[PDB]
């Protein structure tokens, strides 16, 4: 096109600025409580709810 | 001997060459000058224009001549369709990359090739003083866009270590198999396993339909739970079920084609050592080869691999005729 | 879209410029 | 899906679509603010 | 220019690495004084109290270098012979008082009386009784405390800086009981001379040590290097009369106890620190030379690194050492606040 | 280590550029020439750095190892005296075309197809401008041009013979001869 | 320039001769800045330009 | 190995044709072509025999005298004894000129050295053998020599030249028969203008490729001693043209050395122009240029505005460059590359005036104690940067942006940023200015440290004390001082050191 | 690596991580042997 | 940098001409024509091979 400019269409530098991501699992995990005697199975849990 | 950026070139804007170049342009934070070679300059113009519009972080330069590509690029990666094009681009052309290679250049061809071609390419590169790697890529173009490809690199360990930061831009599973040609051998083994498992999955779904199982998801679930799980089966369960249910439907096209699979298996057979007059008696591999050949002999070579289900019996009839000819 | 290859510029060299320019092809 | 929306950036010291350039006097340059609609319902980027 | 991304190399090595570029030259020198003082103190805290031969033995013992690790003397991993509780594990009592004064200055946003920090200093002294008697009313201690006073207004002349620092030095040399600590004037004069050195370093004067020797307080020729001692003003006849009055007591059985370390020894240590700072071409080598001399390495570094920072700005301080400093984040924040507010105090 | 990083992994390094390249020559010249601080000890007479005069410029280039071809001010081409090229650039376009070309780009040439923006129309307009200039020459607003190679080749044999044997540079000199 | 033509008062508004005559009469009745300055006794440039020395030109010579 | 013009390198077969007729040549006749050396073509053989041999004669050899004797004898036969004093190089040049002029195209074996088709083939293959630099040199030769002739010659003259080139007897007779063709031929008096046109073109090319190295060397060695402005002033060249020549020279050196060009150079030489002109352009939309940055009152309207402008211009640079005082905050090459590469646009749009930095230092705050203990320490961490800005009655005034963002303001607008790890930090200058209405102008001239002082500018303490600030009159200053100073003394209820014996 | 970490200290950290990994691997293989009823701890030469 | 010899520069041309003459013998067996001599739609420039007395049909 011009042979003298990088990024011939001249995008905004913020366009080429990168994006970083961090999942919430890294911030805090999710624990799973094992079933208790009151709700031995998920059927009983749903019936109680 | 000045300080600059690496000149990284990509040769072949086919189906898999575009995602590689796009990944390099996107993930190269101005750390490389991206050269893109094309047989027709219109394709290179289109690729560079699309990369620039989508937003590329590295400057790009288009090429239509292997001589200019060699004089510019410090590292070259070739992603072509067949073996003939790769052989012409590397050894046969007057401006062939390997024959005209400079002392220090690194040429990596991701195209699946034969063992003899890989050996001769490595020998010529070593004689010229450059470095050559055969890294047959594995995966669909969508997987290459996601960057989760598969590379089996054979050659110099130091060269593989140096080229790792470039491979990781479009491939996550990179395995340095060993000396030159080990990547080609691993690709041959993988292709043979793929064909065998595709034939097995097609037969399994055919017998499922024969027995009466009327759901494919509920079958693939228990198959994955059990020891009969297979990637090809999981991928091709719905299409194979539909094709079995309605034989009139013509299987669709895909990047992994019957003709290409047959060509790769033919290269594997050519590189397979012989035991004299008779060949190696692999029953499952021979059955898969015959079924795939019967499928391709119906104009379905450019369609998906699932077409083998309609020509299992075609291959069997052809084998029976050929065996009855001398009987 | 198509790049102008300027092949019409080369057609002017096919005119025997030495007849009038008296050997302009060389260094002068 | 080809590029039909973006165009190559203006090079350095280039002329305007109306011939205006920031060279020497501005007399050859012509103001164009009087051709725009008098009131905009919103806010233009410029 | 650029290198291929691999191994997930972090973009910035520290929080303020790219923030230090956002200061003027004089602001960089101002922040560099405090930050280099802190870095030197933290680097010399490990070998605090060690002798010269002990430091040499440590360096010889840790003679397995992998061509990229820092000097074994700096930030040494030796076992602690002190085992302090919460803060003196990474710094000294002198730097504790220095940090308290820095925080008071940052919250004051300009010049401030000594009463703003009297209570903090006496609270620290009560919290650490052994350190207070060990390093109270000594030249090294008062100098390391008052080194940061010229940061308030680097363009101030010697007379203004000395007048402002007199109030702080009076309380620093004020014994609680009527112990009658002697050589208070001598301590004041030596501290003023070194503060002149630091002020000229902040002002980036050509040969700050030479010009401070020229404009030093009378009777302080023994603290400057011997090649510069000729330019110092001679001892005052008033100082001689004060010495005669002190000798007129004729009480040999009375010995002061708060100045544990002798004034002459403090002067020798400060002279060694000044020669090291003058002959140091980089902050790292200056700190290494300061710690190789043994003795009060914490105060030696607190002087030498402060001078080096005032000479060559923040950005010459190794960012790895800055990150290794324990309280680098609060120290740098306070230094930035002081540098910003020194040029426009709200009260005047 | 050129090809080894901090961790010890082998890293890619660009291939050495051609030692005969002009860029390599510039790099070596910059690295090996005298530093910019030793070109002149005393500065200019009035607050300004030396090197503005041609004598000082030639001395500096000599110290840097370069012999200036433009020793005098008059030896500079001085393109502000041009009377024909600026008119063409102002009206029609860049007559040169390939004067500013990086690599097969930034070319000011007519289109290949032709039509209103083709080589024929471009040359016709340029010839019209040259005809206007020749009309000025005939009217005496411009000096009579000298004898050209094309003009000599066009002239009759007798004219060429007498021009060659007299060494005349202008038609006026030919008329005098 | 800006020109506004109103031919409602005329018996035949759709008259190109009326339009051209009106425009030419308006042009004829126009005085140039040079003529206005000559009539007033002022400098023409000190009538349309915002320079503070021109403020002395609108006062009375004293 | 080594490839040059003498030994042509092997090129690819699928290369496109250079000349138009070869593009329409049928594929069968294309395949009929042989692969032969360049001199195997009759035109190449003619050139090597006639012109290239005489060019080689000037080199040191043994047969040079043997051929020079014959050529001198021929020249003496031509021009009696006058040409005896002519130099040997002049004789060789004359022989080359005569052999170039006497070249004819016709039947190969009837006397003519080569045919027109052979000449066309040689031209096509010679153009094919060129690289990018070869094609650039070819275009340079075209512009230098052939373009003036085309601009000065009529299409009738061009057709006559084509007829001469083909040397067809019947076609030449047909063209000469026409009376209008006879009368439309150009005149030598008008063709003489081609000499001046060629001189101007060669003068511009000589400017470029001879004053480029000299200016480039001066500006690369001592840019501060020889700025582009000084170079243009001393060489009489255009100020813009000098910078253009420098940029072109550097970029051509990079391109022909096969190195990625330093993209920062056009920015570093046209910093003002880059901000003013370089824009992203949409397809199908026509754009304009802002003559003035804003609607302001001209400085000629008031006498004080005129003085202010002349003082500011005195304190301002005429042309700021990379090494000047405002760019002294780029200590190392990392800062240099970051500022001048790929982020110059944002770095210049951050703040209008040129200051000794690009933003403000960022300092982090301290978290308020949480009595809930470790049951709630996690809650302040998230996946995003939470940015908060103060608003209210005293905050948000566009006209007071500078005073509200002044760090030395006791009533400064309060910004906070909670990082995804819970850290509370301040805001950058760009982040703080993002909340106000955008300012999209820049200043490339004014530099504050160069302001006049002493003469006509002397801030006085009397003017500031005219307000009569009295602590006994107004005690708000004491209240703010009390608010700022610490309060830990209140728990101790004269300060004295502890006594231990 | 930490800002002031030594090479020897990094090696010691790697040694400690290696020991922790070895113990956790032994526990995991014990659990897997209990789960499967097979013999997984074959090469018992790292004690 | 090397002699510009004449006697060792005719290798590939001989092989190409051998291929051409073999194909021309088969063409004479088949009555084939290489290309239209006159300027036609597919050959507007009228490219034609030069006649050679020594060459046989």
């Amino acid at each position: 096109p011009h042979k003298s400019y990088k990024y011939t269409y001249m995008p905004d530098p913020r366009k080429l600025a990168p994006i970083e991501t961090t999942q919430r699992s890294e911030i805090v995990p999710q624990s799973i409580r094992p079933p208790t005697s009151y709700v031995p199975n998920h059927e009983t849990f749903l019936e109680r709810a | 001997a000045i300080k600059r950026s690496l000149n990284v070139g990509v040769v072949g804007m086919g189906n898999m060459g575009v995602p590689i170049a796009r990944n390099l342009g996107f993930k190269a934070r101005s750390a490389m000058y991206l050269q893109i070679h094309s047989r027709a300059l219109s394709k290179a113009k289109r690729v560079c224009d699309d990369l620039s519009v989508d937003g590329a972080t590295c400057a790009m330069r288009i090429h239509d001549r292997y001589s200019t590509m060699t004089k510019w690029c410090d590292v070259i990666v070739l992603a072509l369709a067949d073996v003939k094009a790769s052989r012409h681009a590397l050894l046969e052309d007057n401006e062939s990359l390997i024959m005209n290679a400079r002392k220090g250049q690194i040429i990596v061809d991701h195209t699946t090739v034969d063992a003899e071609t890989s050996r001769e390419c490595a020998h010529e590169a070593a004689r010229r003083g450059a470095y050559f790697l055969d890294a047959p890529m594995s995966g669909s173009p969508r997987a290459c866009f996601n960057g989760q490809l598969l590379l089996m690199v054979g050659g110099d360990a130091e060269t593989f270590q140096k080229m790792l930061p470039i491979f990781h831009m479009y491939a996550d599973n990179v395995f340095h198999m060993g000396e030159s040609g080990s990547g080609t051998a691993a690709k041959m083994i993988s292709q043979a396993l793929v064909a065998s498992h595709n034939a097995a999955a097609a037969e399994a779904l055919s017998m499922a339909h024969a027995l009466g199982i009327e759901d494919q998801s509920k079958l693939v679930q228990v198959l994955d739970a059990s020891w009969g799980s297979s990637t090809m089966l999981r991928r091709n369960a719905p299409l194979l079920q539909d094709l079995i249910r309605n034989p009139d439907k013509t299987p669709p096209t895909s990047a992994v084609s019957v003709d290409r699979l047959l060509s790769d298996l033919a290269h594997l057979d050519a590189s397979l050592p012989k035991r004299g007059g008779e060949d190696e008696p692999f029953p499952v591999f021979d059955a898969a080869l015959r079924s795939l050949a019967a499928a391709s002999d119906a104009g379905m070579g450019d369609r998906d691999l699932a077409s083998v289900v309609h020509y299992i019996e075609a291959g069997e009839a052809e084998l029976r005729n050929r065996t009855h000819v001398p009987l | 879209n198509e790049a102008e290859k300027h092949h019409d510029l080369h057609m002017f060299y096919t005119l025997a410029w030495w007849k009038l320019g008296e050997g302009i092809f060389g260094v002068d | 899906h080809a590029n039909t929306q973006y165009q190559h950036a203006w090079p350095l010291l280039s002329h305007d679509d109306l011939g205006n350039s920031d060279q020497s006097n501005n007399t050859k340059n012509i103001m164009y603010s009087m051709y725009m609609p008098k009131r905009n319902k919103g806010t233009a980027p410029w | 220019v650029a290198k291929l991304q691999h191994n997930s190399a972090p973009t910035t090595l520290n929080f303020y690495e790219k923030s230090f570029q956002q200061l003027s030259d004089v602001q960089q020198r101002q922040t560099g004084l405090l930050i280099g003082a802190a870095v030197g103190d933290a680097a010399a805290r490990a070998l605090d109290g060690y002798t010269a031969e002990e430091v040499a033995a440590v360096a010889a013992e840790s003679g397995s270098l992998q061509d990229e690790d820092e000097d074994p003397v700096v930030f040494a991993s030796v076992t602690p012979r002190e085992h302090k509780s919460g803060l003196l594990r990474h710094h000294s009592y002198t730097f504790y008082l220095f940090s308290q004064l820095l925080r008071v200055m940052a919250t004051s946003r300009g010049d401030f009386p000594v009463q703003y920090v009297k209570n903090e200093w006496v609270a620290t002294a009560r919290a650490h009784p052994d350190c207070f008697v060990r390093e109270h009313a000594s030249l090294l201690h008062v100098l390391c405390i008052t080194m940061q006073l010229p940061v308030i207004y680097p363009w101030a002349d010697d007379s203004t800086l000395r007048e402002y620092a007199s109030g702080f030095l009076e309380f620093l040399t004020e014994t609680p009981a009527e112990q009658a600590v002697a050589s208070r004037e001598d301590v004041y004069a030596y501290t003023n001379s070194v503060l002149g050195v630091a002020l000229r370093c902040l002002q980036s004067n050509p040969d700050p040590y030479r010009n401070a020797a020229f404009m030093a307080a009378p009777g302080t020729a023994h603290v400057f290097p011997d090649d510069l001692a000729l330019y110092c003003p001679p001892a005052l006849v008033g100082s001689s009369h004060s010495r005669t009055e002190e000798l007129s007591e004729t009480d040999s059985e009375t010995v002061p106890l708060f100045p544990a370390r002798l004034l002459e020894s403090d002067v020798r240590v400060v002279r060694e620190c000044l020669v090291v700072a003058r002959g140091a071409a980089s902050f790292a080598e200056g700190i290494k030379a300061a710690i190789h001399l043994g003795g009060p390495v914490c105060q030696r570094s607190l002087i030498v690194g402060a001078l080096l920072g005032a000479r060559m700005g923040v950005r010459r301080i190794p960012i790895s050492w800055l990150s290794a400093t324990y309280d680098h984040v609060p120290l740098v924040t306070l230094a930035l606040q002081v540098a910003q507010w020194s040029w426009n105090p709200p009260h005047h | 280590r050129a090809d080894v990083d901090a961790e010890g992994n082998s890293i890619l390094e660009p291939l050495a550029v051609s030692p005969t390249s002009t860029l390599a020559w510039w790099e070596k010249w910059k690295r090996e020439t005298v530093s910019k601080h030793e070109l002149f000890t005393e500065e200019g007479a009035d607050g300004t750095p030396k090197g503005e005069t041609f004598e000082e410029k030639n001395e500096a280039l000599r110290m840097m190892g370069i012999t200036s071809s433009f020793q005098t001010k008059d030896l500079v081409p001085q393109p502000d005296r041009q009377k024909l090229l600026p008119l063409i650039r102002r009206e029609e376009g860049e007559i040169a075309g390939s004067l500013w070309a990086m690599d097969g780009g930034e070319l000011s040439y007519p289109k290949d197809g032709g039509g209103p923006q083709g080589w024929g129309v471009r040359l016709w307009r340029e010839r019209q401008l040259v005809k206007r200039e020749y009309q000025k020459v005939l009217d005496g607003y411009r000096p009579v041009p000298q004898l050209s190679t094309l003009g000599n080749s066009v002239r009759t044999a007798g004219d060429q013979l007498d021009i060659e044997r007299s060494g005349a540079q202008t038609p006026g000199e030919l008329s005098d001869y | 320039a800006g020109c506004r033509i109103n031919l409602k008062a005329t018996n035949n508004p759709k008259s190109p001769t009326h339009t051209v005559e009106g425009v030419f009469e308006a042009v004829k009745a126009l005085r140039s800045v040079s003529e206005i300055a000559a009539s007033r006794g002022k400098v023409p440039h000190s009538l349309i330009y915002n320079i503070y020395p021109y403020l002395e030109e609108i006062r009375r010579r004293k | 190995p080594q490839w040059d013009l003498w030994q042509s390198r092997p090129r690819s077969e699928d290369m496109d044709e250079a000349l138009q007729p070869f593009m329409d040549m049928p594929k069968s006749l294309k395949d009929r072509r042989y692969d032969i050396p360049w001199w195997a073509n009759p035109f190449g053989a003619w050139y090597l025999q006639n012109i290239l041999s005489l060019e080689l004669l000037k080199l040191k050899s043994k047969t040079n005298a043997e051929k020079i004797a014959t050529y001198r004898s021929y020249m003496r036969s031509l021009a009696s004894g006058k040409d005896n004093t002519m130099s040997d190089d002049d004789v060789i040049r004359n022989i080359i000129k005569e052999r170039w002029k006497t070249l004819e195209f016709g039947d190969r074996n009837a006397g003519y050295p080569c045919t027109f088709g052979d000449y066309i083939q040689f031209l096509n293959e010679w153009f094919k053998s060129l690289d990018e630099e070869g094609m650039q040199r070819l275009r340079e030769h075209f512009d230098r020599r052939i373009r003036p002739l085309l601009a000065v010659m009529s299409p009738v003259d061009i057709l006559w030249l084509e007829a001469l080139t083909q040397n067809s007897p019947h076609n030449k007779e047909q063209l000469q028969r026409k009376i209008a063709f006879q009368t439309s031929l150009g005149t030598p008096e008008f063709f003489d203008m081609s000499k001046r046109l060629r001189y101007e073109i060669n003068e511009d090319y000589k400017v470029r490729d001879e004053l480029g190295p000299e200016l480039f060397a001066l500006w690369s060695k001592a840019p501060e001693r020889w700025p582009p402005e000084r170079l243009s002033k001393m060489y009489g060249l255009d100020f813009t043209l000098v910078r253009k020549i420098l940029v072109w020279h550097h970029f051509k050196a990079c391109y022909d050395a096969c190195v990625e060009p330093d993209w920062s150079l056009p920015k570093r030489l046209f910093a003002l122009e880059w901000i003013r002109d370089v824009r992203a352009r949409k397809h199908g939309l026509f754009y304009g240029k802002m003559r003035f940055a804003e609607q302001k009152i001209t400085f000629y309207s008031d006498r004080f505005l005129f003085r202010d402008l002349v003082n500011r211009r005195e304190a301002s640079y005429a042309n700021v460059w990379e090494m000047d005082d405002p760019y002294r905050f780029l200590q190392t090459e990392q800062d240099y590359e970051d500022y001048w590469g790929d982020n110059y646009d944002v770095y210049r749009r951050m703040f209008p005036e040129m200051i000794g930095r690009t933003g403000e230092p960022v300092q982090q705050y301290g978290q308020m104690p949480i009595w809930a203990g470790p049951h709630r320490q996690h809650a302040n961490k998230s996946e995003h940067n939470w940015m908060f800005a103060e608003i209210g009655v005293n905050v948000g005034h566009e006209a007071l942006k500078k005073l509200e963002l002044d760090p030395t303001n006791e009533k400064r607008r309060r910004f906070v940023i909670r990082q995804p790890d819970g850290t509370l930090r301040s805001a950058k200058m760009s982040e703080m200015r993002a909340w106000y209405w955008k300012e999209e102008w820049a200043d490339f001239r004014f530099w504050a440290p160069q302001m006049e002082w002493g003469i006509e500018n002397t801030p006085s303490q009397e003017q500031y004390q005219e307000h009569v600030p009295d602590t006994t009159d107004a005690d708000f200053r004491k209240q703010r001082r009390i608010q700022s100073r610490p309060v830990k003394w209140f728990y101790e209820s004269e300060v004295r050191w502890p006594d231990v014996i | 690596r930490y800002p002031v970490e030594r090479h020897s200290a990094h090696e010691l950290r790697f040694v400690q991580a290696r020991e922790q990994l070895l113990q956790r691997s032994f526990d995991l293989l014990t659990k897997l042997e209990k789960h499967y009823g097979e013999r997984l701890l074959l090469d018992r030469a790292l004690l | 940098n090397k002699p510009l010899l004449f006697w060792g520069t005719g290798v590939s041309a001989v092989q190409q001409a051998l291929r051409h003459v073999a194909e021309d013998a088969e063409r004479k067996r088949q009555g084939l024509l290489l290309a239209p001599p006159y300027p036609c739609a597919e050959n507007p420039w009228g490219w034609r091979l030069a006649k050679d007395i020594l060459d046989d049909n």
